């Protein structure tokens, strides 16, 4: 009941916009023979938008004043009221995979930076080395931050390019 | 060659083209870059042109007085503030027909007029002006201060009157001066006439120069203000059921803190601004006896700067250096002052919406549209000017050698990272901003809209909660008794606060849903990108990898041709000309933002807005499409309604930024070829080479046609938004 | 008439099979403006086993042209003499490219 | 050169029929520019004023409104057949002035007896700031 | 074979595979995971 | 080549002639609509500036069977003139008449 | 034609949403996205993304993964044609999807 939202099962309008889509998808349906894939393509639909509705109920979901679900944004007051799944487990799920791919790409540059012509290898793939780095970044925060502790992560600003002033 | 228009350059003066006009007009008022020319001239100059800007604006506003006491209804508008919509001016149109002429006449009058957006009846009306002939005296007075201004203007820049170049550099005086003259007692004497005059105009007595001296503000008499009781002030407030215009209702209260807004009007209480005002004033008296004058007491700014230096090397040499940065470089205090400016301006607009100064201003939804709008504009585009002229200042007046290792070193030191890091932002912000908007919108396009990403604003919403907003429920500050906040002063403004803040129907914190949080996220959006164009600009200003020499090439240079791999668009002038298209954009997406909100409460469908501003088709449909039926019925074959001007400069507005769009996309060779076919066909014709040109034709420079283009785009812009605004909200509100 | 020419179907993954609209004739899919299907009523063709067989030589008539291709660069590549002979090329194209094939669509 | 030669209006012009992009009311009131060239033999060549030319047998004279057109021409007519040819500027009063090979060498060479002008002595980015040179006229690169 | 091998070691090509891969990947999860969102089980 | 300079400037004459008079004209009824003056435009009603020449050539086309084309037993198209064909209740094919408005897009 | 040919039309385009229209409408969006998209491929030049670019460089050298293949802005030329390119697809795919709605809705 937080921010003023009604939760969804307990919601009249999602209720409303539940019915309007069975209504609208019954009314498509009844232009069908039963025995048509055309029927069975609607009844899928449908069948699909019932388990849609009821799923987004009985999880926390809050809807307000239009019945289409909102999510709750603030950790502490998503995880003091069932809905830290919402936006605070997507964001840690979605920073597990983004360091993923930064830290393979980021080994691939390291990698391929070694040998003579790097432009080759960075235009013409190694296809084993990326495959073999891509099963070997499961743990990329721990080597991450390791390389943060021993300096590897970053570089002097000595050794880097800067505009003149 | 040496004409005698550019006297202010010798070498654009020996230019036979016509470029020499156009350089000659945009190079006008850049008196650092005249030949022959000083410090002390430029600052006399500088002098001679805000004496005659402050002319100009004095001018401006007397005109708007005179036209509004003379062919105008601010006597009918007294009388009704509701019905009869105000008048700006008169129309003599020859070119107007009949059904023109029969369509404009409203408000009563006896011929076309236009429909006052300004707002300068609720001022007037707010103020205590309630005669056309005080309108009148207040015009013919203003022209006389203008005509004074001039003559500052002349006198100021005449010889053995002229100041010196440190008289302008004594930053110590004109701040302590600027501080309690211009800012604490002109303050003062503004609530001594809201006092005298507004509140008594408000409470049904009328108090003129005629009567003046011998109607005596509060029934104590400043006996009160000597004995230190200034709570008798504070007694006897107006009344809820208080007319504005007559003396039912009233009481005797020149001072309080009433809160909340006056319930006949939906504005800010008179009172209550007489003694915000007069704490304003003394606030700025007080703090205008800090810097040190030619007294033995004071405060020395580049003392100040010195020692606001960081132990440990945190901001390496701190501020110092900066006091002669500041006073030497003209562009640093232009940029400061603008950038200010700016902040106030978007800070009036964001204020006055929400809470309404002017009586009767509330219920006028085109004026406080048009107010906001026109704020907004002007606030952006100061903000892009302040940003413009820093990058002036790191050109043209930046010493390194004077202000080595201090914060300005510091942030031309790590410029990478801040540029870097303000990208990172922006392209974060945008990336996911349009992601879930095309979320959104498709899936509302599949016909189930529960599907959309809709996270609430628990931010905004917390805050407002701690504000007073109970409608989102929670126990934050400003809505539990038990709140120490709550406690403190709640016999003061509370008991009016709230009752301001939980009504839906004012725009005091309006309720806001996953459309407004999307719709502010784009915003910040905007205003990181905006700001990371300008501090590219600002900071590469000077120097770049690709352009090191950049400060030799001052800040308007065209490019330096194909070589490198192409170099146009690299100065900072035309960084500033990006910026101003993404201003553009920011503001415009903040006023389809008021607009579209604004619009669905004043219809009272509210959740139209909440369940229609999630999806990109929403705004297109049911904004863009749905409100723009009266404006483009403005006039057709079947007729001509009272909105067939806004129609026709809104297809003008469309026009200029189709014209922007010609200057734009092409950029130099294709006109100069073109040109000089046009000149070997008017060479090679009989009848037509008799007369012949006195400068030679020529493409307009790239530097120039950027500036034509951003200038016509802008207009077409500021134009079109301008007539969609006001034919919406006033083909369907009054 | 009355059902509307469709020629592309959708699958439903994430709400889009809402884009087979019922077109008629106990049909879901998208409304098609290309004209294909007066073209073929045009042509005779009425099963959709002649609109098959039309695929099937079309993919072969494309293997054989990409063939023709690498044959006449790798293979076979004419010379500068035969691409030279516009005469020639002008009375193949006015004869057989437009003549013969109009005389064949004819028939 | 070793003499400087001098422009003759007498040469004859090459081979060509009217002109569009030739000269306009600059030639009659400002300067123009004359170029000359002594060709070995009769041949073709493209005017930068429009389409082609047949330059004669001998001395051959050209007019354009443009100095650029002229080099454009040279550096054509050097680059095709080797010509070394080179042009003179005309203004209204009739003043020839000798242009493209001053020392009779080409500028591509160096023949010893040119001056430096318009020279710095100091690397680039070296110049002062902008700030340092302020109401006086001089520009950084300028000193 | 090793030119090919190459060829199909260059940036678009495995590129394309890489985009068909996830694109299945993502396809599929939403095929049999219908109208995933909130995260629950 | 020789006189590109000349088709050049005559086309740009030409252009900037033809763009004055047709949007020129079109702003011109725009303004007078705004104004209040139907009997100032560029309009079917007000100032008649009819295709006479296009309705000629469609009048002669709608007789080319009568007497120039003797063994076609009707008009090549039905957009020249003649009866309205219809195929299931929508119009098909019908003569199109042409006036202002399509003699300033024309131009 | 703003009201009586674009604004009378193009309804069909916005009240696509929940029909098999609505792809259509999206198009329609997604085109006038393409269609702003690329002015500032036909505005600004290259000097000011190549040293966005130059910062972008300096903030992948602080984290060593700044890529051997030197970052270049695109070239006049490329960004012209990339602008040019990016304007007709927005322009022609506005024109296709509120044609086809339109005609579909109303045809
Ligand atoms: C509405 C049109 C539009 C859009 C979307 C953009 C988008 C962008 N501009 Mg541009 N700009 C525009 C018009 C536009 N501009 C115009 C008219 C001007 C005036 C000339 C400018 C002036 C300008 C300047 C001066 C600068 C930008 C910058 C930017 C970036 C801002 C970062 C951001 O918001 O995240 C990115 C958000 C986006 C919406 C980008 C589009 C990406 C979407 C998601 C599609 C991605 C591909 C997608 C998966 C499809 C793949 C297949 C497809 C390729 C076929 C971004 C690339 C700044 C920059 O470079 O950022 C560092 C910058 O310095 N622009
Ligand atoms: C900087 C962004 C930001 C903002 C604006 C908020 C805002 C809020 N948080 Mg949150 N919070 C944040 C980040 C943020 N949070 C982060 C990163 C964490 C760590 C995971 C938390 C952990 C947290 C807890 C544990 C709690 C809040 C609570 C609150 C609310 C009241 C806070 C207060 O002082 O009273 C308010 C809605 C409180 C709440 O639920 O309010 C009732 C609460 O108990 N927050
Ligand atoms: C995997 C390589 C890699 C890594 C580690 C980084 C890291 C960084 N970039 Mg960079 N970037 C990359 C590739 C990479 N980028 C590419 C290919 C482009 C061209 C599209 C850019 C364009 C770019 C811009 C324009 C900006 C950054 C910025 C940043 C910083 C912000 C973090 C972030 O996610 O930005 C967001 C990064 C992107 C949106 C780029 C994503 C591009 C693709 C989708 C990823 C490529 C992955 C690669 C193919 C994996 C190779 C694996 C190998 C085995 C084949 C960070 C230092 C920002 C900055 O300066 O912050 C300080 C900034 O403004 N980057
Ligand atoms: C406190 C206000 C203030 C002050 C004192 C200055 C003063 C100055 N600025 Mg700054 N500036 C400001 C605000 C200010 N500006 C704002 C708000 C912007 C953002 C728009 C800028 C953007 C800016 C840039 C980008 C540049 C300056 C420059 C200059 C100098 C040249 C002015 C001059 O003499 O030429 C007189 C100039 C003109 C007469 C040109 C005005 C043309 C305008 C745009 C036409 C009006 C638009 C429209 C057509 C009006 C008709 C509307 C239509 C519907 C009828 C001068 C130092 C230049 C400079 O220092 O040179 C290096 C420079 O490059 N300024
Ligand atoms: C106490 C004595 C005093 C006073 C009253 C002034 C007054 C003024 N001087 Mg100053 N000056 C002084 C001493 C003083 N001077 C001394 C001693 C020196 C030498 C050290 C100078 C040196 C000096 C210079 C060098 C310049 C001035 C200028 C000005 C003008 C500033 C612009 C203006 O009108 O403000 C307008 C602004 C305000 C009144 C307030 C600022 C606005 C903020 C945001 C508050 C807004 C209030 C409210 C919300 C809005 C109300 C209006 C709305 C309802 C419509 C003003 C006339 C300038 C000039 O020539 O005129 C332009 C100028 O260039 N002065
Ligand atoms: C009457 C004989 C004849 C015919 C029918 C054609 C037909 C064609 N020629 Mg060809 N041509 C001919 C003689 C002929 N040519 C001669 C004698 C010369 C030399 C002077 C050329 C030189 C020539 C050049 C230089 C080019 C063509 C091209 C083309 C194609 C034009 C594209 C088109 O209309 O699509 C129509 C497409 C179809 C109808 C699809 C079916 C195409 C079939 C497979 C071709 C069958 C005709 C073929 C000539 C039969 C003999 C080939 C036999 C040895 C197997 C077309 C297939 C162009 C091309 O390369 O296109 C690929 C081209 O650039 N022609
Ligand atoms: C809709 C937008 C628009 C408009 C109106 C123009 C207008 C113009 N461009 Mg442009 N063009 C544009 C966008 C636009 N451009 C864009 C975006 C590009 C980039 C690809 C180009 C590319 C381009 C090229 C490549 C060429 C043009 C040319 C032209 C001219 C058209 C010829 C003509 O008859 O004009 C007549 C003038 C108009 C149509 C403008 C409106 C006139 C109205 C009716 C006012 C009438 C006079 C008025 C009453 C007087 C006002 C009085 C006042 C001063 C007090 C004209 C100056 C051509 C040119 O130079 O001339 C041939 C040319 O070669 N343009
Ligand atoms: C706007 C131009 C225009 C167009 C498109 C048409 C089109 C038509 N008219 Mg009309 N006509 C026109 C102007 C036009 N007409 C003006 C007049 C008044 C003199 C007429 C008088 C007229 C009559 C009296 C009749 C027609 C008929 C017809 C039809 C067939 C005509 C035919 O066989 O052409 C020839 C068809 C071709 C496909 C030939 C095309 C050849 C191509 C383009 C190459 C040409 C190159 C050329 C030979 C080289 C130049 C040589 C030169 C240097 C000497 C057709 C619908 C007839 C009718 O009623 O319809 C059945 C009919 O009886 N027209
Ligand atoms: C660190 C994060 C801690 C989260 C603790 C959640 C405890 C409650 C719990 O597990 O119940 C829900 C079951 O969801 C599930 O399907 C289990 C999620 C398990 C979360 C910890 C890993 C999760 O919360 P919810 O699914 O009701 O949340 C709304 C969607 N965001
Ligand atoms: C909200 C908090 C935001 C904090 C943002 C970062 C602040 C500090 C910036 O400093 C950032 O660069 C410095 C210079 O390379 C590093 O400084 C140091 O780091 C390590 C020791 O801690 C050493 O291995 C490095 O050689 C040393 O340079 C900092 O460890 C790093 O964090
Ligand atoms: C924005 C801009 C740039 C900067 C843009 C550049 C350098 C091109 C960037 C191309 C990107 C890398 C294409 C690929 C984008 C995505 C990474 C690919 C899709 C990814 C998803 C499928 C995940 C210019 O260089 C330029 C040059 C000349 C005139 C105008 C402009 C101009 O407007």
């Amino acid at each position: 009941d937080v921010a003023g939202l009604t939760p969804c099962s307990e919601s009249k309008a999602y209720n409303k916009l539940e019915r309007k889509e069975l209504k609208t998808l019954e009314k498509r349906l009844k232009k069908y023979e039963p025995g048509s894939a055309p029927y069975l393509a609607l009844q899928a639909t449908k069948e699909r938008t019932q388990n849609r509705f009821k799923n987004y109920a009985k999880a926390g979901l809050l809807c307000g004043n239009d019945g289409l679900p909102h999510l709750i944004s603030d950790p502490g007051l998503a995880l003091r009221f069932n809905h830290a799944g919402e936006v605070f487990i997507p964001t840690f799920g979605f920073l597990y995979v983004a360091g993923y791919i930064g830290h393979v790409g980021r080994q691939y540059i390291i990698k391929s930076k070694e040998d003579a012509k790097p432009t080759d290898k960075e235009i013409i793939l190694d296809v084993p080395l990326a495959l073999q780095l891509a099963f070997q970044g499961w743990a990329w925060p721990l080597a991450a931050i390791q390389e943060l502790r021993n300096g590897s992560l970053l570089e002097k600003d000595e050794n880097i390019t800067v505009s003149p002033r | 060659a040496t004409k005698l228009f550019p006297k202010f350059s010798q070498g654009l003066a020996q230019d036979p083209s016509t470029r020499r006009i156009w350089y000659g007009l945009a190079t006008a008022h850049d008196f650092e870059s005249h030949d022959g020319m000083t410090e002390e001239n430029l600052y006399q100059k500088i002098f001679a042109s805000h004496f005659g800007q402050l002319a100009i604006i004095f001018l401006w506003t007397s005109g708007n007085l005179f036209h509004v006491a003379w062919q105008g209804n601010f006597e009918q508008w007294v009388t009704d503030p509701i019905h009869v919509r105000p008048i700006a001016h008169a129309i003599w149109d020859p070119h107007f027909g009949q059904p023109a002429v029969e369509a404009f006449t409203r408000g009563g009058a006896s011929g076309p007029v236009n429909i006052a957006t300004s707002g300068v009846y609720q001022w007037w009306y707010t103020i205590g002006l309630r005669s056309n002939q005080e309108l009148y005296v207040s015009s013919v007075f203003l022209a006389l201060v203008s005509a004074v201004f001039l003559f500052a203007g002349w006198l100021h820049l005449q010889p053995n009157f002229q100041p010196s170049l440190s008289w302008f550099k004594d930053a110590e005086s004109r701040l302590n001066h600027h501080l309690s003259g211009l800012f604490g007692v002109s303050s003062l004497a503004w609530t001594g006439h809201l006092v005298h005059v507004a509140i008594p105009e408000s409470r049904g007595q009328h108090v003129g120069w005629d009567n003046f001296l011998s109607v005596l503000p509060h029934p104590q008499g400043l006996t009160p203000f000597w004995s230190g009781n200034w709570a008798a002030y504070a007694q006897n407030p107006d009344t809820a059921s208080h007319a504005f215009g007559t003396a039912d209702g009233s009481g005797t209260a020149i001072l309080t803190f009433l809160g909340g807004f006056h319930p006949q009007t939906q504005s800010l209480w008179l009172s209550d601004m007489a003694h915000h005002h007069l704490a304003i004033a003394v606030l700025f008296i007080v703090a205008g006896h800090m810097y040190r004058t030619n007294f033995g007491i004071g405060h020395r700014l580049e003392a100040i700067l010195e020692a606001h230096t960081p132990p440990a090397g945190g901001l390496g040499a701190g501020h110092k250096g900066l006091f002669h940065t500041v006073n030497n470089s003209l562009h640093f205090q232009l940029g400061l002052a603008l950038a200010s400016v700016g902040t106030i301006t978007s800070l009036v607009a964001q204020h006055m919406y929400s809470l309404p100064p002017y009586a009767y201003l509330a219920v006028d939804f085109t004026t406080q549209a048009s107010l906001y709008t026109h704020h907004q504009y002007i606030a952006g585009f100061i903000m892009c000017g302040a940003f413009a002229h820093g990058a002036i200042f790191f050109i043209r007046d930046y010493d390194p050698e004077q202000n080595k290792g201090n914060v300005l070193a510091r942030v031309l030191d790590h410029k990478e990272a801040i540029i870097s890091h303000l990208s990172w932002v922006s392209l974060f912000l945008g990336f996911h901003t349009l992601g879930l908007y095309v979320h959104n919108d498709v899936v509302q396009a599949f016909g189930t809209p529960e599907k959309q990403i809709l996270i609430e604003p628990v931010f905004a919403q917390w805050i407002q909660a701690a504000q007073g907003k109970s409608l989102y429920g929670f126990d934050l500050l400003l809505a539990s008794s038990s709140s120490s906040a709550y406690s403190a002063g709640q016999s003061l403004w509370l008991p009016g606060w709230l009752e301001a803040i939980n009504n839906n129907q004012n725009s005091l914190f309006l309720t806001i849903g996953p459309g407004d949080f999307l719709v502010h996220h784009a915003i910040a959006l905007g205003l990181h990108t905006t700001t990371l164009i300008l501090v590219k600009g600002a900071l590469d200003a000077r120097g770049s990898k690709l352009m090191p020499d950049k400060k030799d090439f001052g800040y308007s240079f065209p490019c330096d041709g194909p070589g490198r791999g192409g170099t146009c668009d690299i100065s900072a002038y035309d960084a500033f000309y990006l910026a101003v298209f993404w201003m553009l954009n920011t503001i415009g997406w903040v006023t389809f933002y008021w607009h579209w909100k604004h619009l669905t409460l004043w219809q009272g469908n509210v959740s139209q807005f909440d369940e229609s501003s999630t999806y990109l088709m929403g705004w297109l449909r049911d904004y863009l499409w749905l409100n723009s039926s009266q404006l483009i019925n403005g006039y057709n074959p079947f007729g001509m309604n009272s909105l067939s001007v806004w129609a026709w400069t809104f297809l003008f507005g469309h026009l200029v930024y189709a014209t922007g769009f010609m200057f734009l996309i092409s950029w130099r060779g294709y006109w100069q070829e073109l040109i000089e076919t046009l000149v070997w066909a008017h060479e090679k014709t009989p009848l037509a080479n008799l007369v012949y040109w006195k400068d030679k034709p020529v493409a307009l420079s790239i530097v120039q046609a950027r500036l034509v283009g951003l200038a016509h785009f802008s207009v077409g812009y500021i134009f079109t938004y301008a007539a969609f605004l006001i034919a919406s909200t006033s083909g369907r509100f009054g | 008439t009355h059902i509307k020419p469709s020629a592309q179907v959708v699958w439903p993954i994430v709400g889009q099979e809402i884009l087979n609209g019922d077109v008629g004739g106990g049909f879901q899919g998208i409304q098609i403006t290309s004209g294909f299907f007066q073209l073929w009523r045009a042509s005779g063709i009425t099963s959709e086993l002649q609109l098959y067989s039309t695929a099937i030589g079309g993919l072969v008539l494309a293997a054989a042209c990409f063939f023709a291709g690498w044959f006449h660069y790798h293979k076979a590549a004419p010379k500068l003499e035969w691409f030279q002979n516009v005469e020639s090329m002008l009375n193949h194209h006015l004869a057989g490219l437009l003549g013969l094939g109009s005389l064949a669509w004819a028939g | 050169p070793w003499k400087q030669p001098e422009l003759d209006p007498d040469t004859p012009s090459p081979i060509f029929g009217g002109s569009t992009g030739g000269l306009l009311r600059k030639a009659q009131v400002e300067e123009f520019y004359v170029t000359t060239w002594e060709s070995p033999k009769e041949q073709i060549f493209e005017m930068p004023t429009g389409g082609a030319a047949i330059m004669r047998k001998g001395p051959n004279l050209l007019k354009f409104a443009r100095k650029e057109q002229c080099l454009a021409l040279t550096t054509q007519l050097r680059t095709k057949f080797k010509m070394t040819p080179c042009f003179y500027r005309v203004y209204a009063d009739g003043k020839v002035e000798y242009l493209h090979p001053k020392d009779g060498v080409y500028p591509e060479k160096v023949n010893a007896g040119r001056v430096g002008v318009n020279q710095n002595m100091r690397s680039i980015g070296e110049n002062v700031d902008p700030i340092k040179v302020k109401f006086t006229g001089s520009q950084p690169f300028t000193i | 074979m090793k030119d090919f091998t190459t060829y199909l070691s260059t940036a678009p090509v495995v590129g394309l595979g890489w985009a068909i891969f996830t694109s299945g990947l993502l396809i599929e999860i939403n095929r049999f995971f219908p109208d995933p969102l909130v995260f629950s089980f | 080549i020789r006189h590109r300079d000349a088709i050049i400037s005559h086309l740009n004459w030409v252009s900037i002639f033809l763009g004055f008079h047709s949007f020129g004209l079109y702003i011109h009824n725009d303004t007078m609509s705004a104004l209040g003056r139907p009997q100032d435009m560029f309009s079917d009603t007000a100032i008649q500036l009819q295709p006479v020449f296009a309705q000629w050539i469609q009048n002669t086309h709608f007789t080319a069977p009568q007497l120039t084309a003797p063994n076609a037993l009707a008009a090549t198209s039905l957009t020249w003139g003649g009866d309205v064909v219809a195929v299931g209740g929508k119009v098909a094919m019908m003569p199109i008449a042409l006036g202002t408005s399509d003699f300033l897009v024309h131009h | 034609w703003l009201r009586d040919f674009l604004w009378a039309q193009s309804s069909q385009v916005i009240q696509s949403y929940g029909s098999a229209l609505s792809a259509y409408g999206l198009m329609f969006l997604g085109a006038h996205f393409v269609w702003a998209f690329s002015l500032m491929f036909l505005f600004s030049g290259r000097g000011y993304w190549q040293e966005l670019i130059e910062s972008i460089v300096w903030a992948h050298n602080k984290l060593r993964v700044a890529p051997s293949i030197q970052p270049r802005a695109l070239s006049i030329t490329q960004g012209r044609a990339v602008g040019v390119a990016h304007y007709l697809l927005g322009g022609i795919a506005t024109t296709w999807s509120f044609f086809l709605a339109r005609i579909i809705a109303v045809g």
